[PDB]
């Protein structure tokens, strides 16, 4: 897998060359903005159990029918595998937020998982809804302006919503 | 490839984990870390064409055997002359890559590995870029933290050649 | 036990390595942010008996079936009421205990595993331990780092039970 | 593994304690001296190469029987896993001194090792002499004046040196 | 699907044997067993809402909380009501399944896999059903053998929730 | 793999049923015809060795170029693969038997048998014949007179049967 | 593993001889007690998270230094494997009484058990005390007049009682 | 050993799991099938005699060169006509015991584990016992299930010789 | 197909290593022996049809039931004869293909794979063959070297009858 | 994998057919040319690292765009492969030059290896051309007159020519 | 140790088997080669004195430097061109026990296992060894098969040192 | 393992020395003798059956208490093992005779075998009678004068009864 850092490095040494001056500039403010990066992280990792609680309901809640009987998640093993999986995607999005880079959610989360869903009866669109619910929880969590320093984190909640569209769309 | 951070993130997954504090932690000291690492990253890369050409020489020195014995492996032509330099180019922007990553990745992806193979099978003595190496780690003109950091992926390779 | 520390040897050891800057960073970022997290742990600790006492109440108060349903599982007798404000010690001490470590390993080591089995067992329920916390962390009195210090290990055992 | 925090939060957690005002001053102690500890782990690690092979040279220059033929490091198999457990001990040793306790030292590399060494033929004595004679050598590198911030590290020294001693008479 | 019958086929295969008597023996055990069986998952089908109405309840009767704390985990509301009797539902049905099935595997299957998990997220006390349970045994009407069977699942899944 | 009994109480659980009075009817007459089930399968298992060996016999004389040189069922190591393969299915058919169901048979047996056929130059043209010779005699076995209690067993030799053609069925 | 009826077989095998007239009337004895048996492990089994729980709480109120901080069921991790063991203990005795032997018993669960406890520092006397505590539990359970055909199931209480003891000694 | 019992437990032993009742119904099974199981023991051992005399016979018979051909495989001397007659005798044994065990375990265990083999070394047809087999077969005297019972163990002892 | 020359490389590919002159050699060893044992294998060839017809006799003479005793199995048709010719013929034919092959492979594959089973599952005594296989020896009218590498092959096929 | 004498033994069986006096004879050339066989083997094998590093030096030579950043050979890892590569696939062009057949390096090197290459983005025309440099090499080596006992080996040298060949199709 | 006997065993072993001809013949070919083998053996021994003396002069011919840098791992000094001659003498000393046991095992075991490693680490240029060995080779004084012999075996050593 | 060439080898080298001229020529007198000792081998190879059989017939008519029931070779699975053993021991000794040196039959045969027989219960007194059986039966099959060049063979007859004679101390 690659953060932010070494994406830079792998697209230099390809080229076989040295870091322009304009990529050190860019990576500095990385590491200038770097305290807000850990915020967001923590902030969404401390609050994993109700994002992903809190986005099934209202999963079951809108699809009543993934839970009927005969339903994707009915029966408590189908429910918690699940449950599990939007665990697993909401772990490798923070992972992604935690390294500027969507390479480890790409990789080790994302390939595969259309066809994963496709050949279990999974409905792929029903789980792009549920990421989609833990995206605006996420985020909501994430920018909430009380019991931290002011500032500006929009260009990282924009960040943090495109690992979500990306894990949406990779299985819709 | 290796970096703190996706060290932080390997120990988590292997794990099965969410991201704890215990490798917040280890983030962060990656990104306080970062000043020190980039400002010596500048530096050798600003200065890289003087380095690598005063290492070569500082090589050609210690070795004259190098330019002098017939052979492919030796620099003893115009063409073997130039893959010197490029080598030791190699190494500095690879030193520069690691200060930027912030950890050894790059320099054990795109060098160490294989690096052995290669010096066995064309007859390359891994003492030629040591030295160009020593003379690089003492020509380099970083003083400080930036040069502690410079160092330590500089005798990294050193320590990969020995 | 888990610290950032001892993931650092470990990812070095699990390699066969030496350590590498790679490592020492994450082991400076310990170093740094130990300064808030044993503010944090200094104050949970000296505040600690208050701390308790106030979050056994906010159980009761929110749960207040726990006092007064006959069994052995509840806080309806004098002794019930004392293994439950031990256990409310537990936690805090537990946290104290990730501070001091910088780490996660004493809650995951001393109180996490076997958690879910000891809850189930003994018919413990989890959301009297999350109120009990979620008093703590309103209650701690903790500013700045110190405080995100705190909760970030408040919010793990959260987790845990969840 | 423990390294001294957790070293501390185990013997307290067997006790029931919550820690007392006289160790969080010590454990702020030693987070005071961090900078100094990884100076030390900084520069024996890369020196790691020379304070090897240099104490390799040294100890089969003292004793040639070794590398005699019927030696116990005559062949190169053996001269190769000679060097290697050299390089393991080094290793260990340093990874005692990040941690600032033995555990990693004592059970990852320490135990079962004389009874090791017993059952080959390798004389134990004589790793001892090597890990001296590295030990020497690593406390010179860490301990240079030249090139890092003037302070005193005696303390760390007198540590770093207590796991030398301590993996020699595991050993020997 | 765990039956006497799939059993008594996966210790064959496990194997690569033929069914010997060893096996037929068991398989005629469970035909016999049968007859009390399905008296009792009939009784238990036929007289399922008023023991499900029943059920309710009794863990309304014992944990009143239940009823009246807000949250969605609570059937303090019609719907939350309606989810607590569906599971008990769920619960019945299970237990005449394991009965007609002529053994767990129906509730191992479609039930316990996953349970713990399930309560855990979804903040939903064992002790809960466990008095479901606890009722529908108490007064399923069933004596003799047919008792014997119905109880034997009923118990498992108690088991299953401490 | 699923028995007669579970395959019901699967359909019913995927609609979230009880079972109906119909459906105890029927499960009640399955467990009352329980003995000549279990005759069946005794009788078939008690001969399995001459049903396999009188079929194979039988076949290699209707194609006697399966054991000519080239032949597929040519070399010790062939011929026993074969009369292996004839033993599988015939117990995957017993399994079948004793279960009142084919999922044991199709799960573990049939599935992917026609496409390693294909992949192995194996005519499955043949072995289909082979198992409707396995067939014939299992029946007649199964349904000897001679030595247990009269009555009859046509509809189990019916199911039986269904189970044989289904497995040459799954290979021609 | 033996069961009753294997026992006696491997015995008279030893002895190269049939079975004699006095040990098929005592085999047909068991056989025609065996309905008791049945109840006994269902009754026993059925209750076993009560027995479990019910004799952990009963242990840690005599025995509570095993329970203060430093004890050796202190913490969940030794908790659980506490609660664990009288678990599987509870489990092979309960194979055993099926069984009508202790062979399951002494060979899965009772052999190399104490060596264990000793290792661990976990007090054998204290295990005994669970198992004999839950031992009490299982008889009065098994043993209960109501709801079950009257008759005398005493002998098998004693056989019962005496695997339980036999499990105690084991540790003890 | 191999018997329902046995297997009732292994099952449940294979997965951690306590017995249930899918076990138990195993268990009765081989309870009430014993009763036809032992009558067959019983009526096999009391007459045991008489088969294995009858048995031999019958293989000689059926294969007279045993009887004439020199060789310390063959029944043409004294001592291979005994230990012929025991090797039946043998076979009918363990045929009395896998009914009292109620399963194939003593065969399976004490003869047919290694029967290849040692069948192959000392040059014995399977024909012969498989004759021997058939003899005791058609001539036990045994009717109803007490036949099926005796039959299904002498007919897995052929399927092994086969 | 296991020959000298196959074992050499299967040896050297093992390791990963080309081939050595601890190989060369084996298969030297390997061409020099063929002299001996192309003139068995021709010799074997050119005389067949008479060591398989002599060797059929010698069956039929030491075992004479095979040609009376009714069955498939025997010799007692005139397809069974021919069967029986048949086999032998294939035992010749390998012996010759080891010859050639100058090792065991063709003989194992074609041949011993299986072996067991097609002559437990056809009734069919090993002792036939062997002493098909003596008579092969007795009389392939083979000295000196060549009539030790005939008897090495033919001694082989016995022991894997054995 | 089959040698040139199995190989004959595996056509005849095919046939069920004893060796013609024609296939013996042909045989015995082939044991009478075995000596030539074994310098080829030798004399290719004694010279491995020359012909894989003088066949490296004049690939990189004539295509320096596969050792430029970015190259396929660029990086001393895929440098180690490549010349790996070269190295296995002449390992294997020996293996069949002892047998006598190209079984084994038909089966263990060349089956999938293009595919292999195609996943990569190696180009196999690339390793098509050092393959042929090899072969050259390999060849003038096998074929040199000097210190070996005078003989004409052209049918062998053609022979081994063609597995290199064949080795270069398989990859172009 | 790697020999054709021990590699024909191990094919064997491997397998469970006894030895086949496919192995005998193997060994013949050891047996066979060893003339020659012991006759190269004897020559480089009773020539080794000036073999090894030669040897180093031709290193110290083509790698003057050696002669002159200062260095442990150089011959420049007495203890540093004893070291030379003795390493040289290990070489030829194992040409001769490869030459003695017909195979490569003992240079794999005493020379080549840890070789690369032990270069590397003492900064010892395998280019020196293969000079060594190249003047070994040049000036043995062997013809036909013994050169053979000798050549195999110093050529292995070359090809391990590149 | 070593044979008799690698075991010269091997004291050698743990002098450091080169083969002396007395080594080379009794090294030269093996290779002499090699024609003989393939001969042993073969012909003891040849006849495994028939001597392990023969050994084992004569085992059980001298100690009939074994094959008695409850006999440690009584039961079909304990007659295998032990005809297996007695077949494992010949073939390490044939090893051996063509090594010209006991290590493999040391090595892989001989050590853990008294104390794997103690273990078990088999009497190894009885099992060095059948070693010893089998020597007899093998040395009169390997010195049988007809059908083979004549010559004395006598020294390579005391080598190998010596590898019996080995075996059978070994478990005795
Ligand atoms: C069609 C298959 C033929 C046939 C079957 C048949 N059997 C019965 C009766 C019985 N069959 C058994 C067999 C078993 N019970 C077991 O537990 C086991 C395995 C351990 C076996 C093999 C038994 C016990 C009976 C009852 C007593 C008896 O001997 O009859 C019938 C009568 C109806 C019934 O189901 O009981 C029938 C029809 N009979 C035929 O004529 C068919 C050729």
């Amino acid at each position: 897998m690659l953060d932010a850092f070494a994406k830079v490095v792998a697209q230099a040494d390809a080229r076989g060359e040295f870091l322009t001056n304009a990529q050190f500039d860019a990576l500095s403010n990385l590491v200038k903005e770097g305290n807000k990066r850990l915020d967001a992280v923590n902030r969404i990792t401390s609050n994993a159990s109700t994002i992903v609680a809190n986005a099934a309901r209202a999963l079951f809640a809108e699809q009543p029918q993934l839970i009927q009987p005969g339903g994707n998640a009915y029966t408590n093993r189908r429910m918690a595998a699940c449950l599990r999986d939007m665990e697993i995607i909401l772990r490798y999005v923070t992972y992604a937020i935690l390294a500027g880079d969507s390479s480890v959610l790409d990789d080790r989360c994302l390939n595969g998982l259309r066809e994963t869903y496709q050949a279990l009866g999974t409905p792929g669109s029903s789980v792009a809804v549920a990421i989609q619910k833990m995206k605006d929880a996420a985020i909501a969590i994430a920018n909430d302006p009380n019991g931290i320093t002011p500032g500006d984190c929009s260009a990282l909640m924009s960040e943090i919503a495109g690992y979500f569209d990306r894990a949406a769309a990779a299985v819709a | 490839m290796k970096t703190p951070i996706t060290e932080a993130i390997a120990a988590a997954d292997t794990q099965g984990r969410f991201l704890s504090n215990t490798e917040l932690q280890a983030v962060d000291g990656r990104f306080k870390r970062a000043v020190a690492s980039m400002e010596a990253a500048r530096a050798l890369t600003n200065n890289a064409q003087s380095l690598i050409d005063g290492a070569a020489q500082a090589v050609y020195q210690k070795f004259p055997y190098t330019t002098t014995m017939q052979g492919s492996q030796y620099a003893s032509t115009p063409e073997g002359k130039a893959k010197c330099a490029r080598d030791i180019g190699y190494y500095l922007r690879m030193v520069t890559y690691c200060l930027v990553a912030g950890g050894t990745g790059p320099m054990d992806e795109y060098l160490i590995a294989g690096l052995s193979e290669i010096n066995s099978t064309f007859d390359l003595s891994p003492s030629w870029y040591i030295e160009a190496l020593k003379y690089i780690k003492a020509n380099h003109g970083l003083t400080g933290q930036a040069a502690v950091e410079a160092n330590a992926y500089i005798d990294y390779a050193i320590n990969a050649l020995s």
